[PDB]
RNA sequence: UACCGUACUGCAAACCGACUCAGGUGGGCUAGUAUAUAUACUCAGGCCAUAGAAUCAACCAUGUUAAAGGAACUCGGCAAAAUGCACGCGUGACCUCGGAGGAAGCGUGGCUAAAAAGACUCAGCAAAUAGCCGACAGCGACUGUUUACCAAAAACACAGGAUAGU
RNA sequence: CUGAGUUCAGACCGUCGUGAGACAGUUCGGUUUCUAUCUUUGUCAGCGAAAGGCUUGUUUUGAAACGCCUAUGCACAGUUAG
RNA sequence: UAAGUUUUAAAAGGCUAGAUUGCCUACAUUCAAUAACACCGAAUGACCCCGACUUACAAAAAGUUUAGGACUAAAUUUAUGA
């Protein structure tokens, strides 16, 4: 068994885990977003776009 | 690991033997289609030996020779050329139908390169020598070839006058059946 | 060439169908050859008095390796066989059986020139 | 082309005389219709064996010279059946083998039904028509039409 | 299977003697086009020589021959 | 009868592994000899770009053949070699009567024959694919599960049984 | 080169222990990495230049080659070292 | 190549250096990229290599041969009885 390939990509799972709405659904996710804002990150979440 | 050069045998040319024989058959077919091809020295020497074998087989002109050359020689446009133009061209030559001229090294791998061409053709690079050299009957060689059992082996036209008195006859035509 | 721990068919009626060479008498440390005496062990009996499991003395009469002669000729046998011997250099068998008993032998083996069906 | 013509003449000579006709008389029969054709018996035998291998004629034993009929030296009687057969053997033996094969097919299907499988292998139906076949039909119709 | 110390400039130069190339003591020079090669090798226009003017071969007359061109 | 997708790649040089990584990656369609999607050659189609060039080093890896022997090698026949297939005969103990068992062991095979038979070959399961067999014990009833990266086992589980609580 | 035994990690049997555990008590199974720098050693090879004066033995038109001692090279190579 | 065939004395036999002695018309290119074939070989007054022909009394390594490659010269042979 060769390791190293733990990242199996999937857009549904990526948006459903680290998206905006699961971050906003819980209070501590909202303080995660708030300290992302206080640090000054250009990308707030993995699914943000314009 | 078997010794091929140093113990007169065929080159290996970095190939398995079935690939090696197929590559030589392709190159002899290419050599007689275009009469001068350019390649590395090892393939050039192997091509020269194979060309002597194939050209003599075409010079026999028999049905078994045609059958053997039919598998050896691929094109079929050039099977006709080997059995007709090449056979008439070298009908009296005792081997050495091909010359080799070295041409330097090639760019992709710095391998030595040789030009291999058929001799005695319009477009060759050195004058050929006659295959036969008519003897003086007033010299030492002719008397050695009389006391010892040697034939005359004189230069000849394609049909000598020794068949002229048979072919002139109107009763030896059979009408073409 | 009969190496140690080989097998061979003893041909006489001494009571041994097969034997294993377990040593060589002389300084011959490589193989045994026709005309040599070796120590053999009977593995399988013929059911008669010489039962299986004895350690006796045997002389090899024929082999599947070529036996070279000085003139340049050699004799090739299709079987590797031997004949048992006693402590007096004599075969315990009454006669060497003709089933595999033809050999070339004249050195002091004149007793073996009467046991065999035919020599040469 | 000459080999095609000579084989056709050998078949027509075997066809005109509807009798078992061994190699000797088929050679003489093709020669005696106009040394015009069939110079040797060996060429006639080569043509007749090729016609037999392509199921255009067949062979039978020769009485008084049987020599085990599978031996190639055996003279063979040629019958010249009218149409080219789809198979090589005697039609009664072919029918017996077909009945045996059909019963074997039923037995294998029944054994495949006791196991969890279909009786016969089910395969998807395919499409074989195309533009090339339609245009090839148009070319063929015009070619025969002229 | 591993160097224990660092090789010095003098020791490195001594070790690198096998890497150097020997000078060639002969050259075949074409007087016209100034080309340079070995005496056993063709270096005219058929081989690689873009400077060839054909003056390297000074005589080539061969008009007569007769054969069957296979077509 | 709107909106979104439509290029290219997709057993891979374009995804997941730091790489142009010998690894991992789901579903579907398919021609003949021929007979199974196995096996050998081939159709449609695709490929022979990512180091090349000759040659007899030693040695290493992977194989072929080998006279006479044959486990004598070795902790241990480990590794190799060997049986390997369809039609017939046959076919032990022990046993939960099911099995052991394809037990073991011996014949018959290609080619021609509208056909009672034959030819010659050293060789006719002729090339490729398709169990080594038997006996004495130990442990665990059995099929399974187990330490991803040195342990797949006598360890775990199992159907069943006993006990205790409810 | 092996890892068969002396270092572990799994398990069973016996001993001791309240128990986690211990046993140099018996068992079954259980990663042997490294492309040679230089020190040796085998073998195959490269580098280690010369021309010195000839008052040139001779010549005129101290320079030019010629004649000498040995200098290299090559060959055979101590009753010749190691 | 061995399992085959020869030889293995006093000192024998090998390896490296070498006093000497002798000689000298010796810049080192080509005949296939690993001469180990070949320096105890050849380069055209050349059979060195390669090809061709013959040989079952070689199941194939010898013999003829300058056909091809090692270029080369004329006013008596494009040339050795290679
Ligand atoms: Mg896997
Ligand atoms: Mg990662
Ligand atoms: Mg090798
Ligand atoms: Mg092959
Ligand atoms: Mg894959
Ligand atoms: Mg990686
Ligand atoms: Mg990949
Ligand atoms: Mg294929
Ligand atoms: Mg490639
Ligand atoms: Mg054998
Ligand atoms: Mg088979
Ligand atoms: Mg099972
Ligand atoms: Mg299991
Ligand atoms: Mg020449
Ligand atoms: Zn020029």
């Amino acid at each position: 068994g060769n390791r190293g390939n733990t990242y199996q990509p999937s857009r549904r799972k990526r948006v459903n885990r680290h998206g905006l709405e699961k971050r906003l659904s819980t209070p501590q996710g909202r303080e995660v977003l708030l300290r992302r804002l206080r640090k000054g990150r250009w990308r707030i979440t993995v699914d943000s776009f314009r | 690991a078997r010794v091929r050069v140093r113990l007169g045998d065929w080159n290996r040319l970095n190939r398995k033997w079935q690939h090696r024989v197929s590559m030589m058959k392709t190159m002899v077919t290419q050599l007689l289609e275009k009469e001068r091809i350019r390649t590395t020295l090892a393939k050039a020497k192997t091509l020269q030996r194979y060309a002597d074998k194939v050209i003599t087989l075409g010079k026999q002109g028999t049905r078994e020779a045609w059958s053997e050359a039919r598998g050896i020689v691929r094109t079929d446009r050039e099977l006709h050329k080997l059995f007709t133009q090449v056979a008439l061209r070298y009908r009296e030559r005792p081997g050495g139908f091909t010359r080799l001229v070295r041409a330097g090294w090639r760019e992709r791998d710095a391998a030595p390169v040789a030009f291999v061409e058929l001799v005695d053709r319009p477009g060759e690079l050195r004058p050929a020598n006659p295959a036969l050299q008519r003897p003086n009957p007033l010299s030492v060689q002719a008397w050695i070839r009389q006391q010892l059992g040697q034939p005359a082996r004189e230069p000849s036209p394609l049909l000598p006058p020794s068949v002229q008195q048979y072919l002139r006859e109107e009763n030896r035509i059979q009408q073409g059946r | 060439m009969i190496p140690k721990y080989s097998f061979l068919k003893i041909v006489d009626n001494s009571g041994a169908k097969l034997a294993q060479v377990i040593g060589f008498y002389g300084h011959q440390g490589g193989y045994a050859s026709v005309g040599d005496v070796v120590k053999v062990v009977v593995k399988e009996a013929r059911g008669e008095k010489t039962t299986a499991g004895v350690m006796r003395k045997a002389v090899v009469v024929e082999q599947k390796y070529p036996f070279h002669r000085q003139n340049g000729s050699h004799v090739q046998y299709l079987r590797n066989a031997a004949v048992l011997l006693s402590e007096k250099g004599q075969p315990i068998g009454n006669k060497v059986r003709s089933m595999l008993g033809v050999e070339f032998n004249k050195p002091r083996w004149a007793k073996l020139k009467s046991l065999s069906k035919r020599l040469f | 082309q000459l080999r095609r013509q000579h084989a056709a003449m050998c078949l027509e000579a075997l066809k005109r005389a509807d009798r078992p006709l061994t190699a000797e008389q088929v050679h003489e029969a093709v020669n005696s219709t106009a040394k015009p054709v069939l110079s040797t018996l060996a060429y006639t035998k080569k043509l007749l064996e090729h016609l037999r291998r392509t199921r255009f004629v067949y062979g039978r034993k020769n009485p008084d010279s049987m020599l085990s009929p599978g031996h190639p030296d055996h003279p063979r009687l040629y019958e010249a059946l009218p149409f080219q057969a789809a198979r090589y053997g005697k039609p009664e033996t072919l029918a017996a083998a077909d009945e045996a094969a059909r019963a074997a097919a039923i037995a294998k299907a029944q054994k495949r039904l006791r196991n969890g499988k279909a009786p016969y292998p089910q395969h998807r139906r395919r499409a074989r028509f195309s533009i090339w076949q339609h245009e090839l039909a148009q070319e063929a119709l015009r070619e025969l039409q002229a | 299977a591993t160097p224990k110390k660092k090789l010095s400039l003098h020791r490195r130069g001594n070790r690198r003697v096998w890497y150097w190339l020997k000078r060639k003591t002969e050259v075949a020079k074409c007087s016209y086009c100034g080309a340079l090669s070995g005496r056993n090798q063709m270096f005219s226009g058929a081989a690689g020589n873009s400077a060839c003017t054909g003056q390297c071969v000074e005589q080539a007359p061969t008009p007569p021959a007769s054969s069957y061109p296979a077509e």
